């Protein structure tokens, strides 16, 4: 209870590829153990690394801890980032005094903007496979700097970008869909010029 | 020179008497300075030795948290080895620990223990490397894989390697004139006749510090390793030790025999021969 | 100082 | 490995709602029980010791929050009287090592929701439509898009099962679900997901497609006084077969 | 397995008759931990007698220290009385000035 762990940043963003450092503090001198947990959304945290006092750094494959004993702070290393990586990275520190328990950090919320090798925007119109009558918008094949901004009318509705990977042939593809019960709705209205690029293939369905 | 720490750890089960004893002894070489026990009233750490009792109540208080816990647990581990060894819920069983460091004459950690045992026997005990476990039988192997699983050698290396070593220090700085000074012991012998033929020659040693002492009854040059009748270096009560070896000699032969005594506080490796 | 971490064996 | 009972609560308020905490391989003395809002952070809430009394954190009701350690294996957490503002995701963790906390392994959660009505439950309608040709020429890949629509609340698991066996690769689903209505409390939410395969794997006939949707909603106890269907726990499926052309 | 205990009976001091001493029965090398000692005077248990915390050897096996205030004389008599599981009968050690 005598511990106070502070972690910094509270958001971070880092391209695939790139590597990502999350710095943390600690109060109390009775801190000898120090994990690492990584929780992806709406799931539990999963220790991924941790380290004692009697170490000064400790690396598995792309992920690496460091201990400074004497300023009293420990670092999270990831290398060559993958979007996997995407999650919230919580610290903390077993020290204090009266109860025992682990001192977590506030989180630290990690986004991996995925890196897009070769681009086709395009937005295409898809079916029903039952109904017919029924389609959906889909905004795929773009790359990473694209937003996908929430549209104005209430009766539209745009999803936000999501990236898949082919793990056969390296192959990754950000999309977002759209979709409207109004009879009269066209992709156009939804992933209109503000949100597509120029270069957008968009086909008449 | 070289100096160790030591927790010393006794959980005994008793059926029908209670829930079981746990009992917790500490040490700076050959002196102690805490005491715990499960069965006191309010049960509390409580000083042994001078040097201690300037250390702060959220010490005793830090103290007592750990041999609470480890009253709690020891209770849980005397179930599950009566269980690993089918043993009936009526017989009384002790589970017995020692651990700790060894800080060198060059003041680093030389080496760490901690060894486990079962009714007097080893169980188990981490090695040299501080990083794997000796188990005694299958039973302590049981208790092995729950230990890799809880990862208790890292947690010990880290504390033999850190917060032991520290503490250690502290406790030779803050009793300095006591821990590292070493007693030398006083020396005289003794001539009580058994029979008309022959007649015991002691040796005596007194108020020496640490216990470790060398006494050997040398028949003119030749060391009478057979012969002697050694005892165990005994508690004088005021942290200081004895020790005795005695010769049956016969009347008259008292000068072809001299005793050597080797120890820490002495400049020299004594030679005593009978004075009448 | 002892050691504050116990597992049951 | 420690894990939790029930994963999903949805009850009424006023209701008592017990979750379990259970360190299913190692025996634990110590257990903790945290609060996590969609804001990051994990709000200890108490420590459950064996079998002593349970130590609550500042702001906690010791009376809202009753915890009991039974055995050196479980704790239980009652949410007594639930109210809507007691909906959280209920986390534990226990170790084996008793003491100075060490390594510590959490369950899978409980999400709790409570209702002041019951009757705002719906289950979602799962609708899966097929890879246009124009992506198909174009790129020679085929995105399936699945949809799910009209449920409530947010307790819901979307999963492929191309040809009976479940797919994670070229599978992407929306982070979070979206409001139908973002303007009222009570909004039924949809949530999209997205299976990315070859041309050459959606021009097969014999190539089956399923988007399954796992709802948790009511349960058989639940009283239901509607003639709709009782929208209880459980499995809304779309499937397609592959198209050749 | 269970080992019997070894006792010696001996002063703190070297023994100055009239002059102020502890008597020392040090219990030791014995298991369990449960022991039964008592320091006698002309054949009879002293009332108040302190020990030692329970602390082993190397080997597992208990020792204590049993000590208690004495000015010894000519004429009195010292010894200790110690009864374990071992033991069928208690082991009375005499206390001689020269052991």
């Amino acid at each position: 209870m005598g511990e106070n762990v502070e972690q910094h940043p509270s958001t971070l963003s880092v391209q695939e590829g790139d590597s990502a450092v999350i710095k943390c503090t600690y109060s109390d001198s009775a801190s000898n153990y120090f994990p690492w947990y990584k929780q992806e959304l709406g799931k539990r945290p999963q220790l991924i690394i941790d380290i004692r006092s009697n170490v000064g750094e400790k690396k598995d494959q792309r992920i690496a801890v460091t201990l400074n004993k004497t300023a009293k702070h420990f670092s999270l290393h990831i290398t060559e980032t993958q979007p996997e990586d995407s999650a919230v990275y919580f610290c903390a520190a077993d020290g204090g005094a009266g109860s025992y328990q682990l001192t977590f950090g506030k989180g630290t919320k990690l986004s991996v903007i995925p890196n897009i090798q070769n681009p086709d925007p395009a937005v295409y119109q898809l079916r029903d496979s039952k109904s017919s009558d029924k389609s959906v918008c889909l905004f795929t094949d773009f790359d990473s700097q694209t937003n996908v901004s929430q549209s104005k009318d209430s009766d539209v509705y745009i999803t936000d970008k999501c990236v898949l990977d082919m793990r056969s042939m390296d192959f990754k593809s950000n999309s977002a869909v759209a979709w409207s019960n109004k009879s009269d709705f066209a992709c156009a209205n939804a992933f209109n010029n503000s949100i597509i690029p120029e270069d957008t293939f968009f086909p008449s369905p | 020179g070289s100096h160790s720490m030591r927790y010393f750890y006794t959980a005994m089960s008793r059926p029908g008497r209670g829930e079981p004893r746990f009992i917790a002894v500490g040490y700076v070489d050959d002196t102690q300075f805490v005491r715990f026990d499960s069965d006191a009233a309010s049960p509390r750490t409580e000083p042994r030795a001078p040097w201690i009792e300037q250390e702060g109540p959220e010490y005793w208080d830090r103290n007592t948290q750990i041999f609470k816990t480890n009253t709690q647990t020891y209770r849980e581990s005397l179930r599950n080895l009566r269980g690993y060894y089918n043993q009936s819920e009526a017989g009384s069983h002790i589970i017995q620990r020692m651990y700790g460091c060894d800080l060198g004459p060059d003041g680093r950690l030389l080496r760490g223990h901690d060894q486990s045992a079962y009714d007097g026997k080893d169980y188990i005990a981490l090695n040299e490397d501080l990083s794997s476990w000796t188990a005694a039988d299958t039973a302590a192997q049981i208790t092995q894989r729950k230990w890799e699983a809880a990862r208790v050698a890292e947690q010990l290396r880290a504390y033999l390697e850190g917060l032991c070593v520290e503490w250690l220090r502290r406790y030779l700085e803050n009793g300095k004139e006591t821990l590292q000074r070493a007693d030398p012991p006083k020396t005289h012998v003794t001539h009580h006749p058994v029979s008309d033929h022959e007649a015991t020659l002691r040796c005596w040693a007194l108020g020496f510090y640490p216990a470790e002492i060398t006494l050997t009854w040398q028949r003119d040059g030749e060391d009478q390793t057979q012969d002697t009748e050694l005892v165990e270096t005994r508690p004088a009560g005021d942290r200081t030790f004895q020790k005795w070896a005695a010769v049956v000699v016969p009347s008259g032969e008292e000068q072809r025999y001299t005793c050597h005594v080797q120890h820490e506080g002495l400049p020299k490796p004594l030679t005593l021969r009978w004075e009448p | 100082l002892p050691f504050d971490k116990s597992t049951i064996m | 490995v420690v894990s939790q009972h029930p994963s999903r609560v949805i009850c009424k308020s006023g209701t008592s709602v017990k979750i379990e905490c259970r360190s299913l391989d190692f025996q634990a003395t110590t257990m903790f029980w945290y609060r996590q809002f969609p804001k990051q952070s994990l709000m200890l809430m108490a420590t459950s010791n064996e079998g002593s009394k349970a130590t609550y954190e500042q702001g906690v009701e010791k009376d809202k929050f009753l915890i009991n350690h039974a055995s050196l294996t479980l704790s239980t957490l009652t949410v007594t009287s639930a109210h809507p503002e007691d909906s959280s995701f209920y986390i534990c963790s226990a170790g084996p090592t008793s003491g100075r906390t060490d390594t510590q392994y959490f369950g899978p959660g409980t999400r709790l929701t409570v209702l002041e009505d019951l009757k705002n439950v719906f289950p979602p309608e799962v609708a899966v439509f097929e890879p246009s040709e124009a992506e198909i020429s174009h790129t020679q890949k085929a995105t399936l898009v699945c949809l799910a629509t009209g449920f409530y609340p947010d307790h819901v698991e979307l999963s492929w099962w191309v040809n009976g066996k479940e797919v994670h690769s070229g599978v992407c689903t929306d982070p979070q679900p979206l409001k139908e209505q973002p303007a009222l409390n009570d909004s039924r939410y949809a949530l999209s997901s997205r299976l990315r395969v070859s041309a050459t794997f959606w021009q097969n006939p014999r190539n089956h497609f399923r988007c399954q949707v796992q709802f948790y909603g009511l349960s058989e106890n639940d009283e239901w006084t509607q003639d709709r269907a009782k929208p209880v726990t459980q499995i809304v499926s779309a499937e397609a077969w592959g198209r050749a052309d | 397995i269970q080992r019997t205990p070894k006792i010696q009976v001996y002063s703190r001091h070297p023994a100055e008759n009239g002059k102020s001493n502890f008597l020392n029965c040090y219990v030791s090398g014995f298991h369990p931990s449960d022991i039964e000692v008592d320091l006698l005077k002309n054949g009879e248990r002293i009332e108040k007698v302190e020990h030692s915390d329970l602390s082993f050897s190397k080997d597992w096996s208990f020792y204590l220290l049993y000590y208690t205030e004495f000015t010894p004389t000519e004429k009195d008599e010292y010894a200790c009385r110690v009864n374990h599981v071992t033991l069928s009968q208690p082991k009375i050690v005499k206390w001689d000035r020269d052991m």
